[PDB]
DNA sequence: CCCTGTCTGGCGTCCTCTCACCCCATG
DNA sequence: CATGGGTGCGCCAGACAGGG
């Protein structure tokens, strides 16, 4: 599915475990009451020149097998399509067709 | 192999790969934390003789 | 001023050639030649005369110096004797018990059935004195809480 | 003494792997509380089954995933490695608080 | 260097049949 | 409990000093 838009996707978790989590910290407390002066908005403006990627909110969660965008399942990481045909094989642990 | 009574009739060999074994651990130990120069001389001519 | 010199014993009774070698200074006097006696090998601080020498190899149980030759024996070429008298130090030294630690750092056990094996402290309890570390039992890291002293920090 | 959770998707497995880690104890530690079941966790994902429209027909799925207690009571160093390191049942967690 | 004396090693028959006894020692 | 600390043989022969 648009093997480039796969490309991007990988890229954008890259950035996100090089800068972010690390450089999170610009804004964790440097966005927080202290010295709240130049100094707080130095930093305000330093982070716009990291990359437009690195953020977390960039990135997509798309399907892990197909890469489908929508229809995500955040047990799996796999689509709604995907998760069906291998839970009726027996790809997927303790998963049935069931009722109540 | 044991005698009649039980006690291990050991053979030549084992004390004498015995005694080597037992000086190269205190030669080892002498190379960890080792000991000055008079010390291991004396430890490596005990195994160059064993 | 005296140096210190080795003597070789029979390795076991070397308490034993202390004591009487330490007796047979009182006995001959020559007490201005002999400093100390240091414990299968003997420590002595001595001076060389040809007097003291004889005196020391006819102390029983005594084979001999170690040196270079058995004319003027020799003193001592420090080269991992402070490394050893080290090690000792620490060895019968208070052991610094493992308090600093934080989740996701790894620890080693040495206390229990648990004894030699490694894992990570994935909570502690400073309050409690405890440390939940689970150690991989058959590959299951079995959580398990271990004492500061019951652990080394990895 | 020591909590003994442990957890399964099956629950004729899990309720049959509880059965010898109390004869794995009791044959040696010789006191136990008892097997305490604990309300399951099902966690369900109803989801689309079509590739594209008829969002009417979709599929009730359901992973249960069960818990049990023992919670053994002496804490003697040889039934400690009956538990500890003698753990059974690939597919079975089992998670040990003392 | 060319002969002479010393110093260590290497070796000394084959089959059998009993017996007796195999590391203290000790803080 | 577990380890470690005699002085009666005689010839040959070649290698190592030792004069020579």
């Amino acid at each position: 599915a648009k093997q480039s838009m796969k490309a991007r996707e990988v890229k954008r978790v890259a950035l996100a475990d090089k800068y972010f989590a690390k450089r999170a910290e610009l804004k964790a407390i440097i966005s927080d009451v202290n010295a709240s002066d130049e100094d707080r908005w130095n930093a305000v403006l330093k982070l716009q020149t990291l990359p437009r990627d690195s953020s977390p909110s960039r990135q997509r969660n798309r399907c892990r097998q197909t890469g489908r965008p929508h229809g995500f399942l955040r047990k799996f990481g796999l689509s709604r399509i995907k998760v069906r045909e291998a839970a009726m094989r027996g790809e997927i642990p303790g998963l049935k067709k069931a009722s109540w | 192999v044991p005698l009649d009574g039980g006690r291990f009739a050991t053979s030549d060999l084992n004390d004498l790969y015995r005694r080597v074994i037992n000086r190269n651990n205190r030669l080892k130990r002498l190379l960890d934390l080792a000991a000055p120069d008079i010390i291991v001389r004396n430890e490596k001519r005990m195994l160059q003789e064993a | 001023k005296k140096r210190w010199y080795v003597v070789q014993a029979f390795s076991g009774f070397e308490g034993r050639v202390a004591t009487s070698l330490r007796e047979h200074i009182k006995l001959h006097n020559m007490e201005d030649l002999f400093g100390e006696v240091m414990v299968g090998y003997v420590l002595v601080q001595m001076v060389m005369n040809d007097a003291s020498w004889h005196l020391v190899r006819s102390v029983p149980r005594v084979m001999g110096f170690i040196g270079g030759t058995s004319d003027r024996p020799a003193p001592i070429s420090d080269k991992e004797v402070d490394a050893i008298m080290n090690r000792l130090q620490q060895v019968g030294d208070k052991p610094r018990p493992k308090t600093l630690f934080e989740p996701g750092e790894m620890v080693r056990v040495n206390d229990g059935p648990f004894a030699d094996f490694n894992g990570v402290v994935e909570e502690v309890d400073y309050e409690k004195s405890r440390l939940k570390v689970s150690v991989s039992i058959f590959g299951r890291a079995t959580p398990v809480e271990l004492d500061f002293s019951q652990v080394e920090k990895a | 003494r020591i909590r003994i959770r442990l957890k399964a998707f099956d629950h004729r497995l899990i309720d049959q792997a509880t059965a010898e880690i109390v004869e794995t104890a009791k044959r040696t530690g010789a006191q136990v509380r008892g097997p305490i079941p604990l309300p399951t966790r099902k966690e369900r994902f109803t989801v689309l089954i079509s590739p594209h429209v008829n969002k009417d027909a979709r599929d009730q799925y359901e992973i249960r995933t069960h818990l049990r207690l023992v919670d053994i009571v002496e804490p003697t160093e040889k039934t400690v490695d009956a538990l500890m390191r003698l753990d059974l049942a690939a597919g079975v967690d089992v998670q040990i608080s003392l």
